[PDB]
């Protein structure tokens, strides 16, 4: 959408060089492990990769060996209702749509603004122009400078903080990129 | 000691100590090298202590403008208060003034704002210094990437005007190899298992070996476990374990 | 420009959302025209440095390339002054939308290489081992604190002026609210710094032989032959930052 | 603009809080996605056991 002074630019990421990302970084866990964020891309069989996993959760190697195809099914059983999980039980996508829904509620609210008189003659700048005499005018554009300032002022504040809350989650996501995918974490329901 | 305190960090991540000791001339060689160049990387890469530098810019600028928002009429025949109560009478050096009266009240709550905006930044980012110096100065972490890329070793930290400088030491594998592989190993009915690291074949022989380290060992009975047998594992290759007792009693 | 909406007979202007004019049906025919604000936007200039070259590019962020010496068309909006060349590179200044820009004399526009391609030789009896080892030094630069600054609110405002007083004590607590928080701030700083360095309860020392199994220190612990007791690295931090 | 022009600088700090905010976004993606320095490839053969 485009209104008066309003621009939206563009991300620097596009969601094709996002889905590349993660696809590189899929590529690392599935054929290296966790040893692609030390250093090198270390060659290491999948299922050896897995009872490492499972070494380091406190339940010896050959159990995955031994029950290798029951863990094969049950993943992909489970890696398939995820699909099923996040598509049939709304709100699922709460925590993203919402960070839209407030900032073209706070666009929205900005716009809006501009049909305010705030205590003036006429909302429309233009108007007052048109039929006061400069010298009174100026104190009606005065009052719709003063307002539509503090409009904008507001808008960016609550920016800033919505800012702040945000890169504490891209903070806590860069985190677990980290902690979670990268390697295998021993911190409790972190991951 | 402090290589005995290295080897166990050694020990820490996976690595078993007997790699410091042989090799701790060349550790020491590569830890003083890049501490060297270190100098050179802080010293002649600008940008470097720009998480420095912005903070100090910012709060300059804010103090700048700040002041400059003084230098504004806002509505007012003129910038010095001095001079409307001076010039004019103070029926009307009243409305004269309400008009810097509300500007600059406006101009310092909009800087109270940003500093308090800031002031919560540079709180998580000093709550984060603070988990850091616990997690990787004062102890030893395992979570990667947490304390650098690579695997970690320890920390040092260093002070800078209005912030922390840590040097973190991290273990990186280098030259590598690529070997064949088996999950287990066939022994007359039982299927062996390694007590820690992997089987690795160069095509003729096969060994045990630390992951994160190429180091080959004879297939034993005391780094290798017995569990089920060889009909159960999905690839498994058929080698010979042999048992220190054999040749202790023949 | 023409529209597709088929107004009712009895509206003459049609509004979108948020209370602004989108159409009006010409009074004079049958027909319904959209008005669409014209282009407008933003300039910014991509500049590689006057240190070193004076050359510059210009963009456009939110027009065509018909809308006043190379013209491209991006997603971020119409450069004028670059070269835009079919080979990726690691991103240096950055533009929008995938598209990042200073080579052979002349500025250039690319889309961004992301890494270099590394496919791993993936089987299922295949695994690599390092047979050698480098061990790596990085450094890691986090702020603590920021200059305790403090604004007289009155004093600021009302500069040294009675008659200013009165209307700013008309004013009420404004000038203790921002004291306050300026305080608070204050002594926020002092929390962080002491949080950050103060986790040892008694200061340990060094010993006087560096007998250290061939590990080096000397750069980092503190020299004392200085007058600040301060390491090598930690006077090239306080030399390289300035104010 | 010119009545503006008497309000001082609020127009440049509404203007460079914003682009702060606007940077602040991409280098979040790039401190999420970006930790690969090289972009790997998955085999053709999808033999994972
Ligand atoms: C393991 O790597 C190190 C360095 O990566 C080798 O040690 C020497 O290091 C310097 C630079 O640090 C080089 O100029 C030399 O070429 C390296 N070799 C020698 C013999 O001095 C070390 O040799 C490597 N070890 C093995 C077994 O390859
Ligand atoms: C390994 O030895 C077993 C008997 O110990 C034999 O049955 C099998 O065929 C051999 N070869 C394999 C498992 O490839
Ligand atoms: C493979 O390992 C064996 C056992 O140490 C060794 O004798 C041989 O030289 C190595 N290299 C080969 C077979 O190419
Ligand atoms: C040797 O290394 C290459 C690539 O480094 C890999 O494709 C191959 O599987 C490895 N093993 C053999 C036996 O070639
Ligand atoms: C993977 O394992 C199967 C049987 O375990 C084997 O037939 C196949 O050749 C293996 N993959 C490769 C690339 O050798
Ligand atoms: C340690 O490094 C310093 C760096 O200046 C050097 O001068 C010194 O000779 C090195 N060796 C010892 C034992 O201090």
């Amino acid at each position: 959408q485009k209104f008066n002074g309003l621009t939206v630019l563009p991300p620097l990421l596009t969601d094709e060089m996002i889905a590349q990302y993660t696809s590189a970084l899929l590529a690392g866990t599935i054929t290296s492990g966790w040893t692609f964020g030390a250093g090198p891309a270390l060659q290491i069989p999948f299922p050896m990769q897995m009872a490492y996993r499972f070494n380091g959760i406190g339940v010896t190697q050959n159990v995955l060996y031994e029950n290798q195809k029951l863990i094969a099914n049950q993943f992909n059983s489970a890696i398939g209702k995820i699909q099923d999980s996040l598509s049939s039980t709304p709100s699922a996508l709460g925590k993203l749509q919402d960070v839209v829904n407030q900032n073209a509620q706070a666009l929205n609210t900005l716009v809006k603004q501009l049909s305010s008189n705030f205590g003036a003659i006429s909302s429309v700048l233009n108007d007052i122009l048109s039929r006061l005499d400069p010298p009174e005018a100026e104190v009606q554009i005065d009052r719709l400078i003063t307002g539509r300032l503090q409009s904008l002022q507001t808008y960016v504040t609550q920016q800033l903080i919505r800012a702040a809350e945000i890169r504490a989650s891209a903070n806590l996501a860069a985190t677990k990129m980290s902690e979670c995918v990268l390697g295998q974490s021993k911190r409790v329901d972190f991951c | 000691p402090f290589p005995m305190q290295m080897a166990y960090r050694f020990n820490g991540i996976g690595v078993t100590q007997n790699v410091l000791y042989e090799n701790q001339k060349l550790i020491a060689n590569q830890f003083n090298s890049a501490i060297g160049k270190i100098q050179d990387s802080l010293s002649s890469t600008p940008s470097a202590l720009g998480k420095l530098q912005d903070v100090v810019n910012q709060n300059a600028q804010a103090l700048n403008t700040l002041v400059k928002q003084l230098s504004s009429n806002f509505g007012a025949i003129s910038s010095v208060l001095n001079d409307i109560l001076s010039r004019l009478d103070p029926p009307e050096a009243e409305v004269q003034i309400d008009r810097l009266i509300t500007g600059r009240l406006q101009s310092l709550q909009t800087y109270v704002t940003q500093q308090l905006i800031r002031a919560a930044e540079i709180r998580a980012s000093a709550n984060l210094a603070a988990t850091k110096m616990s997690e990787c100065v004062l102890g030893q972490s395992k979570r990667v990437d947490f304390c650098g890329k690579g695997y970690h070793l320890m920390s040092f930290p260093q002070s800078a005007p209005h912030g922390v400088v840590f040097l973190h030491v991290t273990y990186v594998p280098a030259q590598e190899k690529n070997f064949t592989t088996a999950p287990a190993i066939c022994h007359d009915g039982k299927a062996h298992f390694p007590r820690e690291g992997v089987f690795v074949s160069n095509g003729t022989h096969w060994f045990v070996t630390q992951r994160n380290f190429y180091e080959p060992q004879i297939i034993t009975t005391d780094n290798t476990f017995v569990s089920g047998n060889c009909d159960v594992v999905i690839g498994i290759v058929n080698n010979t374990v042999y048992d220190p007792l054999q040749p202790e009693l023949d | 420009t023409e529209s597709n909406k088929k107004f009712l007979p009895f509206q003459q202007f049609g509004r979108d959302i948020a209370d602004t004019t989108d159409a009006v049906r010409d009074p004079q025919t049958l027909e319904i025209l959209d008005i669409t604000p014209c282009s407008f936007g933003g300039v910014s200039v991509i500049t590689p440095g006057t240190n070193t070259s004076n050359q510059v590019a210009v963009l456009y962020q939110d027009v065509n390339c018909t809308e006043v010496s190379n013209v491209f068309q991006t997603r971020a909006g119409c450069l004028i002054g670059a070269e835009h060349v079919n080979n990726s590179y690691e991103c240096d200044i950055p533009i929008g939308a995938g598209i990042c820009a200073v080579a052979s004399q002349s500025i250039i526009a690319y889309t961004m290489s992301l890494g270099a391609e590394n496919s791993v030789a993936y089987s299922n009896n295949s695994i690599a081992i390092p047979t050698n080892f480098t061990i790596s030094v990085t450094t890691e630069i986090l702020p603590v604190s920021m200059t305790k600054t403090s604004v007289d609110c009155t004093m600021y405002i009302c500069g040294d002026s009675t008659e200013c007083s009165n209307l700013l004590l008309q004013y009420g607590s404004f000038c203790t609210q921002l004291n306050r928080a300026l305080t608070g701030i204050a002594v926020e700083q002092d929390k962080n710094t002491q949080e950050v360095f103060a986790q040892v309860k008694q200061i340990y020392k060094t010993p006087p032989i560096k007998d250290f199994g061939g590990f080096n220190f000397s750069q980092i612990l503190p020299d004392p032959s200085k007058p600040s007791k301060r390491s090598p690295i930690e006077d090239l931090l306080f030399n390289k930052v300035t104010l």
